[PDB]
Formats: structure tokens, sequence, C-alpha cells
């Protein structure tokens, strides 16, 4: 799993299609892995929590950690949910 | 400088340094050609620089700050030197 994450981070857009693939597959072949619950909310929560964490990082001003977080698959344009950039 | 040199040989097609590794040594290049590339988000990147003899390699990383960018995979046989 470690190298899969470490290669999803570089080919983030590629893993982006990859989750597209798994979810569209759950749509079509529901007997494969749909027997559970929704996942799109979970990925959205991952993104939102990483956004809150980068908000905290900007509050701590950690240049190295902020750079690693942003380059790890974070959209810099996403501010605080209210709008605090 | 000469009193602390250690040799090393790589066949055409070896990865020497990339972004993952931080600076550890001063890889000097002897007779031979090593390809210098970087990475991109589309088929990565190709053709950054073709290092030749009587040149340096991996110097700015020790000069200013750690991490060695410009992923280099050798392309010809060469008797690279190495200084700590």
């Amino acid at each position: 799993k470690q190298s899969f994450s470490n290669i999803l981070e570089i080919y983030f857009h590629d893993g982006r299609t990859i989750l597209n693939n798994i979810m569209e597959e759950k749509e079509s072949n529901d007997r494969i892995k749909k027997l559970e619950s929704d996942i799109v909310i979970h990925i959205g929560k991952q993104e939102a929590e990483l956004a809150l964490k980068v908000n905290s990082a900007a509050f701590q001003g950690d240049f190295y950690q902020l750079k690693s977080l942003i380059r790890s698959g974070a959209d810099p344009n996403k501010t605080d949910y209210d709008g605090r950039s | 400088i000469v009193i602390r040199l250690h040799e090393e040989y790589f066949l055409p097609g070896e990865v020497i340094t990339e972004q993952g590794n931080v600076v550890d040594h001063l890889y000097f290049v002897c007779e031979g050609l090593l390809e210098a590339l970087v990475t991109k988000t589309d088929g990565s990147e190709e053709s950054v620089t073709l290092l030749g003899p009587h040149t340096s390699f991996g110097d700015i990383s020790i000069i200013c700050n750690i991490s060695q960018p410009f992923t280099v995979r050798v392309c010809e046989l060469c008797h690279l030197l190495r200084l700590d």
C-alpha cells in the first residue's frame, strides 16, 4: 500500500481516474464491491480534512510541511470553507 | 580534493541520483555520458542536459540546500568519481 500511495501522489491525476474507475465499476458491477456504503463522501472528507490541515499548517507556518502537503495532491485554491484564503 | 576521492562505475542505463535522494556525495563525471532528466505530469520529462567529461554533477545540492533534483539515469559507461 505504501508504494501505491507514493505513486498515486506523483500520478495524482492518474489515481484521480482510478477512483473514477472503481466508482463507475460499482455503478455497473454492484456485486463486486458496492455491498457497503457510499465512498464519494469519504474522498470529499479526505480532501476537506486535508484542507483544514493545510489551514492549520498556514497557522503554524511550516514551509516544508505546507509544501509537502500541497504537492501531495492538494489544491491550493481551496481556502477555508467560509472563504478565509 | 584529490585526497578524498572514490571511484564508481555504472553501465549505460543506471539511475544515479533522483529527487528522492538528498545530497550525499559529489559525483564527478569522467569519460562517458550520463543523461540528466526531470519529472513531469505527462510521460514525465525528457532531455534536460547531457553531461560530458570535465564537468561536475550534483554540486548545487551541497552548495545551498539538500535534495538533488534533475533525476539522472546514465546513458554511457563512465568512471565517475565521488567525494563526501
